[PDB]
């Protein structure tokens, strides 16, 4: 049986067919078309060869201009280049899924080795949020207007939103590169700046409209972990202001100079 | 290229391992021991002839109950013999010829194949017709089935090719627990008496031992050159005997994660193609690709004795699991029962 | 096609006029991305407003079925590669397994039997041959007759002198054959075992 | 990655793994272990039926 | 719940059934009169040997001509034997192999075998076509068939595990009356010559006495812990023998609804497997696991005599109407013949 | 019914009742039924061959 005449023009057809949906190109290109491509290759027994050829190619696309345009950002903000970079990965990323379930059911299960879709989502983990310039601008921009938010600005909250979403979902099964990248630096700066703030506040104000001053800023970290944080984040943060503003100055409250709680 | 740090690590952990394995090395109280239960020169004699087979002797392996043991032969057939009747429980027919194992349920309600086909067959033994009918069929091993044991009667652990020692919950037949990491092709396996560390040996002269819950390789063992034709764990599950195409046997011991003793003598250059544990351990039972096998003291390093009463090689050994007596199962087509 | 509630199909040449509920049972499905009004697939040609699937309606047919009244029947004129290829074009887990499945049923039916062949081995001697085997049972069929050699008087006129070796094949394909556990009928299998 | 020796830091990966859990997993003396085996075999050597004999009227390979 | 205030009457009823029967214990004067009738030493010889089986005969039936008995065999084959002349009247090959009950109707013109099958089949052995023919499957048992018995040609009693032994009608395949009251799996049967009492014997060890015509169960006597493995009643329908697993058989009596007598020795570890009684009932015939089998003075409660033979165990008896010879039906695929 | 323990209150019931005609059944002293054995067997030991010898040209295994 020989097969092989169109599967070597089809290698060139379907990798150019990948780079061109991978750069937002899919109002020409033909799906039934990359369906039977990627079929009939593989029923052919080609399995670690296009696994190989989608290894790299998905590899340096990202390396080549993914990373570039997500850093020539500075007029702009850098959350929104990376968030619509993302958002692009994703919709490349879906297609190509979809393209690769063949591979996805017979040759994976075999040779015991990754899907399409975790393998790719690493790939771009490992060459975008874990590669250190996006990462430290990343975080540089979130911690900026986050701290602005804090101390009280108008904002693009929906920009840290869909970062932060990223950041927890390009994980998957862990936590582990949202907790490292920014979670932890912002945990730790709302502590820094929650002592200080309960440190002023307490020798400012009295004791009761100390109180309501603190359920308000209650109310406010759940306003912006609804609005500007993660939704699983509402539980770590809010807890760090409790720790930081009653739990510890406890003495504090109680007495005071003609207020407090003996007042 | 960014793999040259990756092999320095690499390299350094491994000089790590080498360094430590080499701290706790010291004088091995069995080699300069010799006045204690020195096992001297045991003799057996042939008890049972289980003659009837008109093939090389593949694989054999003994029942749990130490009565029924199932052997396969080279045109394809399991012979689920009774040992003291020399009679033939069931003589099944096999879906494809070329089978190297013969896997034997503790239950003994189920045993299992596998050969040249690249198919693990699985039949149920026991129905209520008697007829002893295919259960499960296990397809997904490119590799061909080099060993296979059952870590339970509905699930099984097949070594194959490929590399791949694939963990298969019977039933339902898909790869539950998949496994991959040598790099020599898978050509033998065993299990522990704990049942909860399967040691590997392929071709690549290495045994890995491999913990069979979460898939990794718990250790890894490398002290023969040579590929693995077969390995046996002490009656403990915490040190295996490890016999390859080299006349070196190794004791390999997880504690220490070295080599606690060689088994080698200018006398024997045929492959140790099985090895075997007595019930205590004293004696390592070694099965050539001489037409004889022999015995060592496990904790002597010396030839405790020798079967010779074959004319081709010892395809496979096995002691009782009473350890009581030993079966040889030899490309004479012939099994003889050493007591 | 995704403008409307009906989606007309020009599969092998032939047009397949379809709700596109039934054809959207699998999220997994070609079919689903059919439906959406992505830019991405566009199969239809405006000269004729109908998706154009490169596969042939001939296998088409019981894949529709299926989609259309759960379990399917595939023919054994038909092709069960076809409807094998067919499924693996159209990306469904659950109709590829059914046809293992079907594969499985043909290959039970036509290579072995629908329920096996049982065989026993009566013993009679010479003697008593011409009766028993005419007077064998009604339902079995005679497979062989086997002397047996003896130094009973030469081996002839011995009380175990032949086997009658006989078959039984059952041929009901509902039937099957039936298995069930029973403990003391495990002992009891145990002990006339050995 | 593929263009990085064909995703070979993966098998870097599990080496190194498999190097760390080794080097995690304690190192017993050979003579400490091969006590513990003598103590194990010896307690069972004088009940082994290949190194003490057996009645042939007890081994169901005798009777 | 309410079960409390059932299980206490239950209770105390069975202590009132314990209490009358031992009112009734007057002590057995048989046993006491163990010196009248003494049977001296009778050694039978085997004047017939019905060899031509080559499977383990699991049960033996006469027929009512004391001259044809249907002995069925593991493998599933159903010999007439005719003990006049050693020849097979018939060799049926049965279906399904692992049976265990071969059941003779009182014409002689039906046989009934059942097994691991959960179905019985009634076999007309008398028809114009000379071969035997399928009359009936009896089907709607779940549990294995254990023995069976013709009440008629066309009623027929299945004793079988499901803890069930309906009367099943020949003819419609439908069950007439069932007995549920056991608990463990009915695997022994009898027939007092009356035959409006069926005692049947079950792995409960309670030998229950049963209505053929209600459902509901006469009596219940439990003297044994062990499972009933046979039962025969005495040649007046008054009492009956029972073996179980133990090597103790006892005499259960109707009338006293006791354990009339025992029978056992320290010369025997195996248990009953057959129960029989002669022409008069004083001779009691137990097979044993062992390979030889007793007479025993019952009423003296001492063994009258061994019958020896065969070099495996006896697996069923059965005298002949007229009690002129004893079948010794045991598993060296061997039939004989004492008298 | 499983508020009554899966109606074991009806196998209750039945055990009580199988005791009931247990207890509803008389029992005839044991001496006496005894009397009745050794009256049957006495009466027929001279027809059972068993323990009387019967001729080989009277038994259908010697002519």
């Amino acid at each position: 049986t020989m097969d092989e005449k169109y599967v070597n023009s089809i290698w060139d057809l379907l990798k150019n067919a990948i780079q061109e949906i991978q750069r937002k190109n899919n109002s020409g290109l033909s799906f039934e078309e990359l369906y039977r491509n990627a079929y009939t290759m593989v029923l052919h027994k080609h399995g670690e060869k296009l696994y190989t050829g989608l290894r790299e190619v998905v590899t340096e696309h990202l390396i080549n201009k993914v990373r570039e345009d997500v850093l020539n950002s500075l007029n702009n903000n850098f959350l929104q280049t990376l968030n619509q970079a993302w958002n692009d990965h994703q919709t490349a990323m879906v297609m190509i899924r979809d393209i690769l379930m063949y591979m996805d059911r017979v040759y994976v299960q075999q040779n015991n080795v990754e899907n399409v879709y975790n393998l790719g989502l690493i790939i771009f983990r490992d060459q975008v949020v874990r590669y250190g310039c996006i990462r430290d601008h990343l975080r540089q921009t979130l911690l900026d207007m986050i701290a602005r938010e804090r101390k009280g600005e108008v904002v693009d909250r929906g920009a840290i939103r869909n970062a932060c979403q990223m950041l927890m979902i390009l994980g998957l099964e862990g936590r582990s590169v949202y907790e490292e990248d920014f979670e932890a630096p912002f945990l730790e700066m709302s502590a820094e700046f929650f002592q200080m703030e309960s440190q002023k506040f307490l020798a400012e104000n009295s004791a009761s409209v100390y109180i309501k001053k603190v359920e308000a800023r209650i109310n406010e970290e759940i306003e912006r972990v609804m609005h500007c944080l993660d939704k699983s984040t509402e539980e770590p943060i809010v807890k760090v202001v409790e720790r930081e503003l009653i739990s510890k100055h406890m003495k504090t409250i109680v007495e005071m100079e003609n207020s407090g709680l003996v007042h | 290229s960014e793999l040259d740090q990756l092999r320095q690590e690499a390299e350094q952990l491994k000089n790590q391992i080498r360094d430590a394995r080499k701290a706790c090395a010291d004088a091995t109280l069995s080699q300069i021991t010799n006045n204690i239960d020195p096992v001297g020169r045991i003799q057996m004699r042939t008890r049972r002839t289980l003659r009837g087979h008109l093939a090389k002797i593949y694989a054999m392996h003994w029942g749990t109950d130490s009565r029924l043991l199932v052997s396969a032969s080279q045109d394809g057939k399991l012979i689920i013999w009774d040992s003291y009747t020399t009679n033939k429980v069931h003589a099944i027919p096999l879906r494809s010829s070329w089978v190297m194992t013969c896997a034997y349920a503790p239950s003994g309600n189920y045993v299992a194949c596998g050969g040249l086909d690249n198919i693990c067959s699985i039949y149920n033994l026991k129905t209520r017709e008697g007829n002893v009918r295919v259960s499960r069929e296990l397809a997904g091993h490119t590799g061909y089935l080099s060993c296979c044991r059952f870590l339970d009667d509905n699930q099984i652990v097949t070594s194959s090719g490929d590399t791949t020692c694939a963990l298969w919950d019977i039933e339902t037949g898909q790869q539950t627990t998949t496994f991959t990491g040598h790099t020599g092709d898978v050509m033998s396996l065993s299990l522990a008496p704990d049942t909860r560390l399967f040691v590997s040996g392929a071709c690549d002269a290495s045994a890995k031992l491999w913990d069979v819950r979460e898939g990794m390789c718990r250790q890894t063992f490398t002290g023969h050159e040579s590929d693995i034709n077969a390995i046996c764990f002490f009656p403990n599950g915490n040190a295996f005997a490890t016999g390859s195409d080299d006349a070196t046997c190794r004791l390999f011991d997880l504690r220490a994660d070295q080599e606690l003793m060689t088994y080698s003598h200018d006398n024997i250059i045929c492959g140790i193609t099985s090895v075997s544990f007595s019930k205590s351990g004293r004696l390592l039972l070694a099965g050539y690709d001489d037409f004889n096998c022999n015995v060592w003291d496990a904790l002597k390093a010396d030839r405790a004795g020798v079967l010779a009463g074959h004319d081709n090689r010892v395809s496979c050994l096995g002691v009782t699991d009473d350890g009581m007596a030993v079966a040889t199962g030899s490309w004479d087509s012939f099994l003889k029962i050493w007591n | 096609g995704s403008v409307s509630k009906w989606v007309r199909l020009n599969v092998g040449g032939t047009y397949f006029l379809t709700t596109r509920q039934t054809l959207c049972r699998d999220p997994k499905s070609f079919l689903y991305r059919l439906c959406q009004a992505d830019p991405d697939l566009d199969s239809d040609k405006d000269e004729t407003g109908a998706y154009l699937i490169d596969r042939d309606p001939t296998y088409f047919g019981p894949v529709l079925n299926y989609l259309r009244h759960g379990k399917l029947v595939i023919n054994k004129d038909l092709a069960e590669e076809g409807v094998l290829e067919e499924a693996e074009f159209y990306n469904i887990t659950s109709l590829i397994k059914l046809v293992k499945d079907k594969i499985r049923e043909r290959d039970s039916k036509t290579s072995q039997v629908p329920v096996k062949h049982v065989y026993r081995v009566l013993q009679c001697q010479e003697e008593e041959l011409t009766q028993m085997v005419s007077t064998m049972s009604d339902g079995w069929k005679f497979e062989q007759l086997v002397s047996i050699g003896s130094s009973y008087n030469y081996g002839n006129e011995d009380q175990a002198e032949f086997l009658c070796v006989v078959s039984k094949e059952l041929h009901n394909t509902p039937y099957g054959t039936a298995s069930e556990p029973s403990e003391k009928a495990k002992i009891l299998q145990e002990r006339g075992s050995r | 990655m593929a263009s990085n020796n064909t995703a070979s830091i993966a098998q870097a990966r599990k080496l190194v793994e498999q190097l760390k859990m080794e080097a995690n997993i304690d190192r017993i003396k050979v003579s400490k272990a091969a006590a513990d085996l003598m103590a194990y075999c010896e307690a069972h050597a004088k009940e082994d039926p290949l190194l003490t004999p057996v009645p042939a009227s007890e081994n169901p390979f005798r009777e």
